């Protein structure tokens, strides 16, 4: 998927079971999949980061289609949750897919140290965010039953960086010619 | 200590300011 | 100003107010990103926030502390010769102005479409002794704008600099540094371009049709010495009093060649920083 | 406008479609007053950390579904903090917010009746003077019925719906605070409810003040693949929780 | 006058005899300010139900006793409410009150040095770069040492007293907030202590801010029946507890 | 201010007044130290004192003259090689930020739990001639914060410092010095810690989970020389604009290893400065 | 002679004062 | 910074001015 575009879409499926899980990523903004992102790509130019962050999701589904996902931010402290109940217990947002289309999930800033390190560090572990089905994806007749959701991340006015340093995400195992 | 553009030209000066 | 500038508290970020619950109609968390705009949602909106008076400056997040840092952009080298001194194209360096000629920093700008600035140039000559004594090796750097007599070889007539700039550095005396006005016939330096030389299906196309600013013909003035040497004069560059227009997505593919975008590696599959996951389900 | 937003803890819920909201007996839940009070100690009032938006276990809406209930003081006997403070204290008092989510498509047809009920003394399924058992009116997140099977040895309630489980023609049930979920207009149901009881603070363990019922009235009808499952999810938020009569700790059961 | 009365929860403690009380660094414990703060969520502040007078496990004062310590953020990892809120939240912040009771008669002779210590990085008993283990600096109500025996396989701290367990001549320990229990005048020891740490709210699990030590200086000496046991009992009260960064729940260990 | 600051009479100590005898009730000499407090008794209390106007300042007894003094905290060494230049992990040094890495000064701080400060860093390169002529040996020091490309070997791409700091010193030109902001995500530097990496019964515990600030990858820019050398660039450190919180008992056992308290010597019994007496009766 | 912070940043300055 | 003819003679001075 990765060398292609798809590498960007997340198809919301069938799900025979119920209350099943979609995906997860970890918040440490310098961690693939995050990293490469206009933000990540950047942050990787500084040693320390801080503030809240914003995750936005969009339904590239259908019109007649319907769904309800539950997204959650599991602060640093434990393990990325295996189950929904366990994750619903912390910070989250139920998302009702409808005429709108975009739900934006905020990632409050929870930390001990006013500031976190941009570099992988067990200490400065920001946590995980995950997504699960609240209900389902119901589609009336003759509509596809899988559809995609795009996801994004922009900053919050909270946000701020420091201690400039040279990037991670780019090794010029060159040189460069003429 | 500052604003003492010891040199004539403007191209020569410290990192600008912020505003 | 001082305090604010010395304490570096010029650009401060707002604080996070206190919230209460909302069992109300308007849902700020819902917007349609298709509008191409960006959401405006905050902590205070989504949760029951507290009250934190902030104190983080976005000072170091300024195109001047992002850009205004010296970087190797060229490493002039001279493996002297004593056998044939002078001769054509020897013991004197010349190099075309630019960058794209070297990553890390090239990378950095490229983050924007247009750019403008005056620069803090510093020459870091390093004299490697390949002999039993290096003597007194004087040096002459200078700038050859277009169209100008570029030394054919070591002692042309162009090293008289009757009207050119030549900086001189003699072993001991510190690093030569100096600076410079923004050199472009244009209101800004074109860090990109979607133009060509002409209609000639063999014309040039890039950052480059627009950057014929120079070159540097070098010289180790001292004359013939006994014990050999090799000089490596490093060229660092700093952007002071910078402006930038229309940001761009950073680069994720290791380039090759300058004044071009071309990535297509020699055989190797195009590689990028993205890492692979077993499953989306666990991070 | 139908859209609604609700924020209770560190938690928020949204709904791009709704049928207003309802306040039980037109009273908004709040904290106890030194007038109607009785106890003498200073109540612990976990704010936010407690009276937040807990979501239970989800359920399936069948063409064979018959109905399912949850008893509130009890549904969160495990929900962190609230549900600990419950066990550590004798007196507990609190009001709630019930967010009932159940979507499907505009090509579906179904109707759910949702209702809360003060003192819902259920009846046993067996004739006699034997009252329903503890352990069975104390299900938990999981709730009861579905249309399930069980030991008749247990002083088991009435799985019987139409009689209201209490033996009152369901349909008069509309007297209790309620609303429906008509899949053709609705998406959810939102009940908000103060603390009703002849006593200022009761036993969070022996007594369940509020009882909630959801009953399929018009059976779910699609023309889709029965691969399409249409859950029913309940979310709850203690509000103005207040506790007191601190001590050892009861025990799970 | 020496008598003292202290009231913290639903709990109160008395002492018909005492050596003043001490406020650590002359600062009284209180709640976090929106200036020094950093987090963004509204902290849960259990009042009373949490910051109350918990008493630990008691101990024996021997003529062979060597000393015993308890680490605070940790000593109440089980103490109801506080110790749950600990596990449910990432950020925890709180100050304490330490009531150290140890009576015997006016015919007894003994001296206990009591002290609290900010960041008490203990040393391992074994030479090297191996730091004490988690699980052993996380004893619980029970505390550590006594003069006990144990596996040397465990990245075990120094049971070593005179070096302060950190390798600082005990006796300079008087620099940390302290007092003694000279059985000839004293009865208890009372330490009160604010929240000290380069961060506004730390991890109640990974980091123990306060560390408390009690060390027999002059050995207990009676002329009675060794049927006469003279315990040492510690009581503690989180004060101005504040929590935040709500979520699932950690796990016991 | 001046006079007081030039004459160094800022913090002056009180004088010793005159006393007379006291055949009175309240006995100041009697207090109960069990209260954990400290006595307040003075000369004037205990004896029949005179009158001495003092003139001793407690200026030099300030956390800034106690701390604000440069100290060796590291001795970077490079036994050059000309055989293999470059190669992996050679002719370039890298070292992790810290102290605990060296006594006398380590000792000094450790006197307090928390500490905070900006620093006066000075590099003292010393070039030992193992050859018949050392030439011109240029040098590049620089700082590699986390997470950053740390030179694998001598000429990486990281020595371009397009956005990093690299100080350059060439034989003759004086000692490089400079300074620095207080680098911590925390409001103060944790000179101790009673925390761990995590619940992993294999997690880290110390001053250290909290001090991942760097490292220093070094470089002798000049290229290949003829006659060998060995460079020893000493790293001194000074604390300017310091604050300290919660004093601690000094250290009496020679440590081993840093970021740890561990004393337990290799076999040898734990030794301390205390001396032994034959008898308490005679000193 | 004094208070001439020849350098911009505050981290760069003499040993502080006393008060 | 300017007009500080550190030297006595006039022949010694910067590049003149413009007017
Ligand atoms: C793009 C782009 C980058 C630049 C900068 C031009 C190169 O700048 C230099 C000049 Cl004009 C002269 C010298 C120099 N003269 C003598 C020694 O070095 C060095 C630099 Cl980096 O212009 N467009
Ligand atoms: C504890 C503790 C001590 C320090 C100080 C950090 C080390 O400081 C230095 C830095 Cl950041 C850079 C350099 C340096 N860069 C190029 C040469 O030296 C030297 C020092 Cl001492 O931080 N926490």
């Amino acid at each position: 998927n990765v060398g292609n575009v798809s590498m960007y879409t997340v198809q919301l499926g069938n799900q025979t079971g119920m209350a099943q899980k979609v995906f997860s990523i970890k918040v440490d903004i310098t961690s693939t999949p995050l990293a490469t992102t206009l933000i990540g790509e950047i942050a990787s130019y500084y040693t320390h980061w801080t503030g809240s962050l914003r995750f936005s999701f969009m339904f590239c589904g259908t019109a007649n289609t319907t769904l309800k996902l539950l997204l959650a931010y599991t602060p640093p402290g434990i393990d990325e949750p295996t189950t929904r109940k366990d994750a619903m217990l912390g910070t989250h947002v139920v998302w009702d897919v409808g005429l709108q289309s975009t739900i934006s999930l905020v990632v409050p800033w929870v930390s001990a140290s006013h500031f976190r390190l941009t570099a992988d560090n067990k200490y400065s572990m920001a946590g995980y965010i995950t997504c699960w089905y609240q209900t389902n994806l119901v589609v009336p007749p003759s509509t596809p039953q899988t559809a995609d959701m795009l996801c994004f991340v922009s900053a919050c006015k909270d946000f701020c960086l420091r201690m400039a340093r040279d990037t991670d995400l780019h090794i010029q195992s060159g040189p460069i010619e003429q | 200590y500052f604003n003492i553009n010891y040199f004539k030209d403007a191209a020569s000066s410290g990192a600008s300011r912020l505003d | 100003n001082y305090i604010d500038e010395v304490l570096n508290e010029v650009l401060v970020v707002p604080n996070i107010k206190e919230s209460h619950h909302t069992t109300s109609n308007s849902a700020p968390l819902l917007d349609a990103a298709e509008t191409g705009h960006t959401s405006n949602v905050q902590p205070e909106d989504a949760i029951e926030t507290r009250y934190v008076i902030t104190s983080q400056t976005r000072d170091e997040m300024s195109i001047e502390s992002f850009l205004g840092r010296s970087g190797c952009v060229h490493i002039s080298r001279i493996k002297v010769d004593y056998t044939d001194y002078n001769g054509q194209d020897i013991n004197f360096t010349k190099w075309k102005i630019t960058l794209q000629e070297m990553a890390q920093i090239r990378r950095k700008f490229e983050l924007f479409t247009y750019v403008r600035f005056d620069s803090e140039i510093t020459l870091v000559p390093c004299i490697a002794g390949r002999g039993d004594d290096i003597g007194h090796i004087v040096m002459q750097y200078m700038y050859v704008p277009p169209g100008a007599p570029i030394p054919s070889k070591r002692n042309d007539f162009s090293w008289q600099s009757g009207t050119n700039m030549s900086i001189f550095w003699q072993h001991g005396q510190p690093f030569p540094r100096f600076s410079i006005p923004f050199l472009s016939i244009a209101s800004a330096y074109y860090m990109f371009y979607d133009g060509y030389d002409g209609d000639n299906t063999s014309s040039k196309y890039g950052s480059v049709v627009t950057n014929d600013m120079g070159t540097i013909c070098s010289r180790i003035v001292t004359e013939k010495q006994k014990l050999s040497v090799v000089i490596t004069t490093h060229i660092y560059h700093k952007a002071k009093h910078t402006k930038a227009w229309c940001p761009r997505p950073p680069r994720a593919v290791p380039y090759t060649h300058s004044h071009v975008t071309n990535y297509m590696p020699e055989t190797g599959d195009v590689t990028t920083a993205i890492v692979r996951r077993n499953t989306i389900t666990t991070a | 406008d139908r859209i609604m937003q609700i924020t209770r803890g560190d938690s928020t819920i949204s709904s791009d479609d709704v049928a207003n909201a309802v306040v039980g007996y037109g009273v908004w839940p709040h904290y106890l007053t030194p007038q109607d009070a009785t106890a003498i100690n200073k109540p612990t009032q976990p704010d936010t950390s407690s009276n937040r938006f807990y979501t239970l276990e989800s359920k399936h809406w069948n063409g064979s579904s018959k109905g399912w209930w949850w008893k509130l003081p009890d549904a969160l006997k495990d929900m962190g903090i609230f549900g600990e403070n419950m066990y550590y204290h004798f007196l507990g008092r609190s009001g709630y917010t019930v967010h009932v989510q159940c979507n499907a498509s505009k090509f579906h047809q179904g109707t759910l009746l949702v209702a809360m009920i003060p003192e819902h003394q259920l009846a046993s399924a067996k004739h006699g003077s034997v009252t329903a058992g503890y352990k069975l009116t104390h299900p938990g997140e999981a709730g009861r019925d579905v249309s399930q099977e069980r030991d008749a040895s247990l002083r088991q309630p009435s799985d019987d719906s139409w009689l209201n489980f209490d033996g009152t023609l369901l349909g008069n049930l509309l007297i209790f605070p309620h609303q429906f979920i008509n899949l053709r207009s609705n998406n959810s149901a939102t009940l908000i409810v103060p603390y009703v009881n002849a006593v200022p603070m009761d036993s969070m363990l022996r007594h369940n003040n509020w009882c909630l019922v959801i009953i399929p009235i018009s059976p779910l009808r699609s023309e889709t693949t029965s691969s399409n499952i249409v859950p029913i999810t309940v979310s709850i938020s203690p509000m103005c929780a207040e506790f007191s009569g601190a001590r050892a700790k009861n025990i799970k059961q």
